[PDB]
């Protein structure tokens, strides 16, 4: 399609470390757009990670990494990211990020998100 | 409006 979300920043930590995942989208009018991310590891389901509202007003974090990751977007600029830190093991996937289009309104459900993108790799290892 | 979770 015409729409394309474009994640980067990914790459091989250790245990303890940070990292900045962005997402550059295209294609679409951004700023009423929901933006969320996802995981999914090998033999695991995806799963919810953060999402953002289209005004940027509020937030909502997966419990597993709640204080640890911040989400945020720059409507200017049409990107997301998410900022990672004190990454674990279990942290280890592959990221994406959705959006979700209509405002005011957040969820955690990716039955939702309309575009997607194709990924990047994060791995964590043990320190 | 504030937005709402669904
Ligand atoms: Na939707």
């Amino acid at each position: 399609t015409e729409v394309q979300l474009v994640e980067s920043g990914g790459g091989l930590v250790q245990a303890g470390d940070s990292l900045r995942l962005s997402c550059a989208a295209s294609g679409l009018t951004f700023s009423r757009y929901a933006m969320g991310w996802f995981r999914q590891a090998p033999g695991n389901e995806r799963e919810f990670v953060a999402v953002i509202t289209a005004s940027g007003r509020t937030t909502l974090y997966a419990d597993s990494v709640k204080g640890r990751f911040t989400i945020s977007r720059d409507n200017a600029k049409n990107t997301v990211a998410l900022q990672m830190q004190s990454l674990k093991p279990e942290d280890t996937a592959v990221y994406y990020c959705a959006a979700d289009y209509g405002t005011s309104r957040y969820t955690r459900r990716q039955s939702e998100y309309e575009y997607w993108g194709q990924g990047t790799q994060v791995t964590v290892s043990s320190a | 409006q504030a937005s709402q979770e669904y």
